[PDB]
C-alpha cells in the first residue's frame, strides 16, 4: 500500500481534464468575479487519508456541475460528454482505491474540513440557477473550475 | 421539542437554504433549539422504483431519494443501490448490487413472476435507506430470436474491433451515463459502421465514439451492456522474478522495474512443464512460497505487479 502511486495517477488525469475545460472554447478569464472561494482548509497543510478524499469530493461536483444546462455557452457538446466521462472514470478510480480501507473516511465525512467543501459547491450549484445558466454565470464557473483544478494539482504535492 | 427530517421534508419548492451551514426553526410554546447542519440529522427517504420485463430479463429502474431536491443534489455519486428479487410465493432471496440507475436482471425464466426490493445506501457517510415498497413484474414468453451471447473488444488504438457469436443493430452509450442520475438518461448514440451489419466482425473509430470508457449494444430485446475502457495504457514493463527451488518449498521474488519498492501488491502465475492449466495466487508481500509441490518436476512461473515463463525443477528430498 502506498500515497505516491495515487500522486502519479492524478497528476497524469487532473492534465486530462484541464486540457479537456481549455478545449470547451478558448479563452479563461481568472478575473471573472463572483462571491464563493474554495475554503481556507484546501490550501493549508491537511492529513495524508483527507487528500484522497477531498480530490474525490472536488470530481464528485465538478461532475455535477458540467451535468448542467451549458446551452447558453455554445460549447461543443462532445467535448462536455468527454470531459465528465473522464472525471466520472477517476471519481470512479478513487473510491476503489479507497475500498479496502473504510474507518478514516468516516472520520472525513464528520470534519468541518468536508463541510465546508461541500457548503462551497452547493453556493456553485446555487449561483447557476440564480444567474439562470446564462454565458456570464458560466464563464465564471470555468474560470473557478480552472482554479479548483490547480488545487487539486496543489494538493497531490500532500501525498509525498 | 426535536424536529424529524426525511430528505428535503420537515416535521414538528424552486427556492431554498444551504443544507451544509448553521440553521435554526422558530415556531409561534416559543420554539428556539439547538441550532444544526441539517445534513447530518437528515434520513433517506427509499428511492423510487419503476420495473420492465423482457423474456429472461428484467430492468429496474431506479429513482434516487429526492425528485431531485436538495439535501440529496450532491450526494447523487456517493449512492449505491441493494437489489432483491425472489418468485412470488418463494422465500429465497438472489441479492444484486448496483451503481447504475438502471440494473438489467439476467438469466431469469419467462412466464415467471418475480418480487423486487432495492435499498439505497450512502457508503461513506454511514446512513442507510429502508427497503422500497414490494413490486411485482411477470416475464414475456421468450423471443423467437435470442439476444446476443459472450461479446469481447480487440482494440488497435484508433480502431475498434467488436467480437461476438451469434440483420445486427449497435447503440453506444457513455460510461458516466448508466452510472449518473437519470431523468435525462438512457438515451443510446447510434453506429453508423454497424446498424444493420451481416456479419458478427464489427469495426468502429474514435470519431463516432468519443468516450474514454462506454457500453456496446448488439423485434428482438437488447444484448448485455458490454463496457470496455479505451485507455492507451503501456504501463508498466514486467517484473523481475527470481526463483529459489528448496528442498520442499519453491520461493519465489518478484522485484518492481521502478524502485522504492516499499508499498506495491504483486500476483503469480505458475504450473508444469506438462499439465496445460495454469495455478494462480497473489500475496502482500515480493516473497512468495510455492509449498507442497511434487518433487523433481519442471514448474513454470511467471508475475505481474499491480513477466516472462521461467521454468524451474524441484529437489528430490534431503
Amino acid at each position: 500500500i502506498n500515497y505516491k502511486q495515487l500522486q502519479l495517477q492524478e497528476r497524469t488525469n487532473i492534465r486530462k481534464c484541464q486540457e479537456l475545460l481549455e478545449q470547451l472554447n478558448g479563452k479563461i478569464n481568472l478575473t471573472y468575479r463572483a462571491d464563493f472561494k474554495i475554503p481556507m482548509e484546501m490550501t493549508e497543510k491537511m492529513q495524508k487519508s483527507y487528500t484522497a478524499f477531498a480530490i474525490q469530493e472536488m470530481l464528485q461536483n465538478v461532475f455535477l456541475v458540467f451535468r448542467n444546462n451549458f446551452s447558453s455557452t455554445g460549447w461543443n457538446e462532445t467535448i462536455v460528454v468527454r470531459l465528465l466521462d473522464e472525471l466520472h472514470q477517476q471519481t470512479v478510480f478513487l473510491k476503489t482505491v479507497l475500498e479496502e480501507k473504510q474507518e478514516e473516511r468516516l472520520t472525513w465525512e464528520m470534519s468541518s474540513t468536508a463541510l465546508h467543501l461541500k457548503s462551497y459547491y452547493w453556493r456553485v450549484q446555487r449561483y447557476l440557477k440564480l444567474m439562470k445558466y446564462n454565458s456570464y454565470a458560466w464563464m465564471v464557473v470555468r474560470a473557478e473550475i480552472f482554479r479548483n483544478f490547480l488545487i487539486i494539482r496543489r494538493l497531490t504535492r500532500n501525498f509525498q | 421539542i426535536d424536529v424529524y427530517i426525511i430528505d428535503d421534508n420537515y416535521t414538528l419548492s424552486l427556492l431554498d437554504t444551504n443544507v451544509y451551514i448553521k440553521t435554526q426553526f422558530r415556531v409561534r410554546s416559543w420554539n428556539e433549539v439547538d441550532p444544526f447542519i441539517p445534513f447530518y440529522t437528515a434520513h433517506m427517504s427509499p428511492p423510487e422504483v419503476r420495473l420492465e420485463a423482457e423474456d429472461k430479463a428484467i430492468l429496474v429502474h431506479i429513482s434516487p431519494p429526492g425528485q431531485d431536491g436538495n439535501m440529496w443534489a450532491l450526494e447523487k455519486p456517493s449512492f449505491s443501490y441493494t437489489i432483491r428479487i425472489w418468485q412470488k410465493s418463494s422465500s429465497d432471496k438472489k441479492t444484486i448490487n448496483s451503481t447504475y440507475y438502471v440494473e438489467k436482471i439476467p438469466e431469469l425464466l419467462p412466464e415467471t413472476t418475480y418480487c423486487l426490493e432495492v435499498k439505497a445506501i450512502h457508503p461513506s457517510l454511514k446512513k442507510h435507506s429502508n427497503y422500497s415498497t414490494v413490486q411485482c413484474i411477470s416475464t414475456t414468453v421468450a423471443n423467437k430470436m435470442p439476444v446476443p451471447g459472450n461479446l469481447q473488444v480487440d482494440a488497435q488504438g484508433k480502431s475498434y474491433v467488436l467480437k461476438w457469436d451469434y440483420l445486427f443493430r449497435a447503440q453506444w452509450l457513455p460510461g458516466y451515463s448508466k452510472s449518473s442520475s437519470g431523468s435525462r438518461s438512457d438515451k443510446w448514440k447510434p453506429i453508423p459502421t454497424c446498424a444493420n451489419v451481416q456479419t458478427t466482425h464489427c469495426v468502429f473509430s474514435q470519431d463516432t465514439v468519443y468516450t474514454g470508457t462506454f457500453f456496446l449494444h448488439v423485434t428482438s430485446f437488447w444484448s448485455e451492456e458490454k463496457f470496455i475502457d479505451s485507455q492507451k495504457h503501456i504501463l508498466p514493463p514486467p517484473p523481475v522474478i527470481t526463483v529459489t527451488a528448496m528442498s520442499d518449498t519453491l520461493l519465489v521474488y518478484v522485484n518492481c522495474q521502478d524502485s522504492t519498492c516499499d508499498g506495491l501488491n504483486y500476483e503469480i502465475i505458475f504450473w508444469e512443464n506438462t499439465s496445460n492449466t495454469k495455478i494462480s495466487m497473489e500475496k502482500d508481500g515480493p516473497e512468495f512460497t510455492l509449498k507442497n509441490l511434487q518433487p523433481l518436476t519442471v514448474y513454470c512461473v511467471q508475475a505481474r505487479v499491480l513477466s516472462e515463463k521461467l521454468c524451474e525443477k524441484t529437489r528430490p528430498g534431503s
